[PDB]
């Protein structure tokens, strides 16, 4: 349904080039940025426009651009992961009251877990 | 004496415009040194 309330920015973010940046990592940093593509290649470049010093860390992913090898926006760590990113669930089903009884199973878990996630300062 | 502490001192000055030149040169160069240089590999010097 939304169809026009998008391509009136496609005039700007998307005619023009900034985004399509290559995804590599950064490897020594000299304070001269090492960085190695997913292509297994090598070069050096420096900050950018808006690029803080400070943002730019060792084994880190570090888009470049395509043509002029150049840091624009980094990115966050660790891309190779992908079976683990579906082990995270929310909401579950079980309840806390849906074991059966009271016993001291239950009390001696929510002391070492739960109390300090809840209760920090106890 | 005074011939002679004119001429080192004009051709110093002629050595300063040599100087202007490989100043322009090492301009060319600092053009032709840009940060985003690709690595390859040396098998043999």
């Amino acid at each position: 349904a939304p169809s026009h309330l998008w391509d009136i920015m496609g005039d700007r973010q998307r005619l023009g080039e900034e985004h399509p940046l290559q995804v590599a990592r950064c490897t020594k940093i000299i304070k001269k940025y090492v960085i190695n593509l997913k292509q297994i290649a090598k070069f050096v470049v420096g900050l950018g426009e808006r690029v803080s010093p400070t943002d730019i860390e060792e084994g880190m992913r570090v888009g470049v651009d395509r043509s002029k090898y150049n840091i624009e926006l980094p990115l966050p760590p660790r891309i190779d992961p992908s079976v683990t990113m579906m082990t995270v669930e929310e909401k579950p089903d079980v309840t806390y009251s849906d074991v059966g009884g009271c016993k001291d199973q239950i009390e001696k878990l929510r002391e070492v877990v739960e109390l300090p996630l809840l209760s920090p300062e106890r | 004496i005074r011939i002679f502490r004119s001429e080192l001192q004009r051709l110093s000055h002629e050595n300063n415009v040599m100087l202007e030149k490989i100043k322009d040169n090492k301009e060319k160069i600092k053009n032709n040194r840009q940060l985003p240089y690709l690595v390859a590999n040396v098998v043999e010097v």
